């Protein structure tokens, strides 16, 4: 899931 | 290593 | 850590929301 | 400041030979953090101001010929002149630079002729 | 261009003080230390004191408040000041450079004569 | 210049102004996770004052950033006292980076380089790394645009034998890699090639002068590059000398002294005597 974990974490934040 | 990287770069 | 919490183990939302900067 | 002691007070020798004088300190001069001894050797050709020769008791100053050779560790030190050439005549002193600085009583070198 | 020269008054009557100026050139006094050393004729070389880059001072404990070492770094000068001298103070006075961190005493003055 | 703390910069570029007067960062520098940044936020931005980083340099997912040549033009040494894994330089998923442009980086003491997953990135095979890192064996530079045998790399410069042919070496179209002649080693040299002083590290503003180094090789104290800290000064952060008092001030609210070093922790087999910060060996077994 490597690179996506970074992508997915962003999804969540917008922060 | 990407492993290391995350484990460590996260608040 | 996050790499063990949400990669080897497969995660859910809260798990992540808590982690937000 | 500590206490330095040299031997002899004076020495004599002829051309071609090797020479070894000694010094001693009241405290150990070997620096732990780098493994070097904080001691100096200076030569003073007479009538002139002295010249720096050997530092960390073994490190040769640039412009000094290889015949000059420093030794010793801890509290006890020696300076060696391997193969004497004409104007090698001088009075030699020991300096610690570990804490403050203090000099030895010095030791005189003379050369043999008629 | 590393050079040192001492300025002595030469002649001092007992109970009076000694003021010597060591004037150095070729290097910054803010970055090196300077030592004072004397030799009575045909006797030993004697460490008197030093002043580090940061204004810090070292005196030989032999000098019971008799010695004061200060500096003017903008004008490349080092001041030794020594009180109430006696005849046993008759010697040649040198300052010499001190690259403390890396070297011991490199570069000496030619030395100035002081007599009591 | 200034010595400032190891920093961790994320999200807004605004935090980046904390570095503006700094010359040495004591610790690491980490700039990461900026997703809304654009080319134009960098076309006016620079840190030419930064000359040295004591630990490591780390860049990760910073968008709109196309070259580092205007970001850290004058960084000259990375010391690698602490490493990130084994690395003193980490350039990673740096989408948008075209070229490196650390045309002033002369030496990475200790560590290795890991530059990975940077589509867009060329001007990598145009660097002789052996002129910067001691150990390049453990260098890890993969999956950049450069690995596609398809790079428009253009530079005058010198060629080294790393492969089975000589190779011209440069950072950008307008900057060659500086190489000092073989026997100058790590000390640096002038544009002509006169070696800088032996206690200087990468560069010097004047030849043959230990106050005119651009980044000390051993330790720094009171303006000059020196071989070692004399007592009463203590070795700190493995690059600069301080007195007891400085070291003490830090400790009080976690630094201690041992072996004439000022360090965070007493090493194993030792406990801290209270009156003097000095680590002493243990009376019997160590409770610690
Ligand atoms: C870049 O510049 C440097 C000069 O600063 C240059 O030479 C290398 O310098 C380093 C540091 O002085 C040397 O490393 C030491 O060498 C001994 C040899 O046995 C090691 O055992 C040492 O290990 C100790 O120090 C470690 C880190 O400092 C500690 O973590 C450890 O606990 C040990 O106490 C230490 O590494 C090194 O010898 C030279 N390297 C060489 C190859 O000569 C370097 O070459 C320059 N690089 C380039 C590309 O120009
Ligand atoms: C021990 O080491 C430290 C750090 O090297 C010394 O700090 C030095 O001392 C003074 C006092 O803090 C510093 O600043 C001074 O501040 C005033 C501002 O009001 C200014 O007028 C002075 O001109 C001076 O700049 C000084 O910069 C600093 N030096 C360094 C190299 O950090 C501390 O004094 C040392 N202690 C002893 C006993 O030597
Ligand atoms: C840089 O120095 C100037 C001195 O006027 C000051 O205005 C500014 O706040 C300083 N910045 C930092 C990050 O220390
Ligand atoms: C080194 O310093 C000099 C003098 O400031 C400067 O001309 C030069 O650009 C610097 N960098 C290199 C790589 O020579």
């Amino acid at each position: 899931c490597g690179s996506h974990l970074v992508e997915a974490l962003y999804l969540v934040c917008g922060e | 290593f990407e492993d290391y990287l995350h484990n460590v770069v996260f608040v | 850590g996050i790499v063990e919490q949400c990669c080897t183990s497969i995660c859910s939302l809260y798990q992540l929301e808590n982690y937000c900067n | 400041d500590i206490v330095m002691s040299q031997s002899p007070s004076s020495l004599v020798v002829s051309v071609g030979e090797k020479v070894t004088m000694s010094c001693k300190s009241s405290q150990s001069l070997l620096y732990s953090s780098n493994q070097k001894n904080f001691l100096a050797w200076y030569q003073q050709k007479p009538g002139q101001s002295p010249k720096l020769l050997i530092y960390w008791a073994s490190t040769r100053e640039s412009g000094v010929p290889d015949r000059f050779t420093g030794s010793g560790s801890g509290t006890d030190f020696t300076l060696t002149i391997s193969s004497v050439k004409a104007e090698d005549l001088a009075v030699y002193y020991c300096q610690q630079y570990f804490r403050y600085r203090t000099f030895g009583g010095g030791t005189k070198l003379e050369i043999k002729r008629a | 261009q590393v050079q040192l020269k001492e300025s002595g008054p030469g002649l001092v009557a007992p109970s009076q003080s000694l003021s010597i100026t060591c004037t150095v050139s070729g290097f910054p006094l803010t970055a090196y230390g300077v030592n004072w050393v004397r030799q009575p004729p045909g006797k030993g070389l004697e460490w008197l004191g030093m002043i580090w880059g940061d204004g810090n001072t070292d005196y030989n404990s032999a000098l019971k408040s008799r010695l004061s070492i200060s500096k003017d770094n903008s004008k490349s000068q080092v001041f030794l000041k020594m009180n109430s001298l006696q005849t046993d103070d008759t010697a040649r006075y040198y300052c010499a450079r001190d690259p403390y961190g890396s070297k011991p005493m490199d570069y000496w003055g030619q030395g100035t004569s002081v007599t009591v | 210049g200034e010595v400032c703390p190891g920093m961790d910069i994320r999200n807004n570029l605004t935090r980046l102004h904390e570095l503006e007067n700094c010359s040495v960062i004591e610790g690491h520098l980490q700039i990461l996770l900026m997703f809304k940044t654009r080319p134009e936020d960098f076309r006016d931005l620079s840190f030419p004052k930064l000359i040295m980083i004591t630990d490591y340099l780390l860049l990760f997912r910073v968008y709109g950033l196309e070259s580092l040549k205007d970001l850290f033009p004058n960084l000259t040494v990375i010391r690698g006292s602490r490493l990130f894994f084994n690395y003193a330089l980490v350039i990673f998923e740096m989408v948008h980076l075209k070229e490196l442009g650390l045309y002033n980086l002369m030496n990475i003491t200790r560590g290795s380089v890991r530059i990975e997953k940077n589509n867009e990135l060329c001007y990598l095979a145009t660097i002789d790394w052996s002129r910067i890192l001691d150990s390049v064996e453990d260098n890890h530079i993969v999956l950049n645009k450069d690995d596609n045998e398809e790079c428009g790399d253009i530079c005058n410069c010198p060629a080294t034998v790393i492969n089975g042919q000589f190779v011209e070496r440069c950072w950008t179209h307008s900057h060659c890699q500086k190489v000092c002649p073989t026997i100058c080693k790590s000390h640096g040299c002038t544009a002509e090639g006169l070696c800088c002083h032996s206690e200087c590290l990468g560069n010097c503003s004047q030849p043959d002068d230990p106050t005119k180094c651009v980044a000390c090789r051993n330790f720094y104290l009171d303006g000059r590059c020196v071989e070692t800290c004399p007592p009463p000064y203590y070795h700190f952060q493995d690059w600069r000398c301080v007195n007891f008092s400085f070291c003490q001030d830090l400790h009080h609210k976690q630094y201690v002294i041992h072996n004439n070093k000022c360090i965070p922790e007493c090493p194993s087999g030792y406990t801290m005597n209270s009156s003097n910060l000095l680590c002493t060996p243990c009376l019997g077994p160590c409770p610690k």
